């Protein structure tokens, strides 16, 4: 992306989910 | 289901797909076309090699890359209507790709999803990339390696390196040849008919890695400690020995089907000491494995050993061998395509529409 947004995919996806278990 | 990401992941010899959000691929299906070898018009996966004795089968993608774009086409036709059952235009589609993709390649695949499947949006991902996003992780340096290639992958804050790559034509689908020759060189009659299939389960119910080579070939020597047996559906029995962990040290000892290329963990040394010099703690710290070739027992620990001894006394290795990693890659992407940071990422059919193909290249 190239900007103040790259950072936050970034935080978000360290921080981990929860996936919908088939 | 609608309305919701699709996530698609094309290995060489492997097709992973399914619906974002999803803990895995729910379709997972051999990457194979083929055609009547002469004269319905198209076979696509388990069904052209059910039939193959009547078709022509090719691989579209070897080596990781895309290479016959028709052939493509049909696999992607016969994911979205044959194995997941959607319609393409009303989901957002993310695709992934090989490290050092060349950028006509990724275009010309931008360009076929909008144009002839008409998906609203999409997004190209590299595959190591997901894998490491898999793990929680934003930098380090990945392992992947499938049915075609290996990679090492050094990644920096979510970016890859690319003068850093290092790539090694040597998987899963020459381990499984490496094999198969070994156990009939023994008197064991392999073919293709269905042997080519028996040998790969041999392969992964059976091989492991040598935390010691030369010491574990001693104690299959000396004793029977590491014999272990499986029987064909035919009937007779068989046993192997060294065999189970030979077949593996070919990623170690490409000498072994006489590739004069370095194993994996020089590779993989040799990408780190491609870095810069202030990330290298972060990245040893931080192997992640990808792959279904990364799958064998006792791997994780050996490339902790082999690293170990070729990096400095002082630096802190790490090894993370994900025990879903056989999917880490289409697992990584599943996790992207649904964080909320991450929807406005997407190329849009209008972006495309504006610019062109070329509305997919970003750089930072
Ligand atoms: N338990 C296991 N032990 C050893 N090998 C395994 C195991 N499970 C799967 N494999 C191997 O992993 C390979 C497929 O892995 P994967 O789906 O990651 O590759 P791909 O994405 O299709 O191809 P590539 O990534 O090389 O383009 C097969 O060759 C298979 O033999
Ligand atoms: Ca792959």
């Amino acid at each position: 992306s190239c900007n103040e947004d790259h950072s936050k995919l970034m935080e978000q996806i360290r921080q981990g989910v929860k996936l919908k278990s088939a | 289901d609608e309305t919701t990401a699709l996530v698609c992941d094309n290995g060489s010899g492997l097709v992973k797909a399914g619906f974002a959000g999803d803990d895995a691929p729910r379709a997972v299906f051999p990457s194979i076309v083929g055609r009547p070898r002469h004269q319905k018009d198209s076979y696509v996966g388990d069904e052209a090699q059910s039939k193959r004795g009547i078709l022509t089968l090719k691989y579209p993608i070897e080596h990781g890359i895309i290479t016959n774009w028709d052939d493509m086409e049909k696999i992607w036709h016969h994911t979205f209507y044959n194995e997941l059952r959607v319609a393409p235009e009303e989901h957002p589609t993310l695709l992934t790709e090989a490290p050092l993709n060349p950028k006509a390649n990724r275009e010309k695949m931008t360009q076929i999803m909008f144009e002839t499947f008409n998906v609203p949006a999409m997004y190209v991902a590299i595959q190591a990339v997901l894998s490491l996003y898999a793990s929680g992780r934003t930098t380090g340096i990945v392992l992947d390696s499938g049915d075609g290639v290996t990679h090492n992958v050094p990644i920096y804050e979510g970016y890859a390196l690319p003068h850093a790559i290092m790539r090694l034509d040597l998987a899963g689908r020459d381990l499984t040849d490496y094999l198969m020759k070994i156990l009939t060189e023994r008197g064991y009659s392999f073919v293709t008919t269905a042997e080519r299939e028996i040998v790969r389960d041999i392969k992964e119910k059976l091989c492991y890695v040598a935390l010691d080579f030369e010491n574990e070939m001693a104690t299959a020597a000396s004793s029977s400690s590491l014999e272990k047996s499986y029987e064909l559906p035919d009937g007779q029995v068989i046993t192997i020995g060294n065999e189970r962990f030979r077949c593996p040290e070919t990623l170690f000892q490409p000498s072994f089907i006489g590739m004069e290329s370095a194993g994996i963990h020089e590779t993989t040394y040799n990408s780190i000491m491609k870095c810069d010099i202030d990330i290298r703690k972060d990245l040893y710290a931080n192997n992640v494995m990808s792959g279904g070739t990364t799958m064998y027992p006792g791997i994780a620990d050996r490339m902790q050993k082999e690293i170990t001894a070729l990096a400095p006394s002082t630096m802190k290795i790490k090894i993370i061998a994900p025990p879903e990693r056989k999917y880490s890659v289409w697992i990584g992407g599943s996790i992207l395509a649904s964080l909320s940071t991450f929807q406005q990422m997407w190329i849009t059919k209008q972006e495309y529409d504006e610019a062109g193909p070329s509305i997919v290249h970003r750089k930072c």
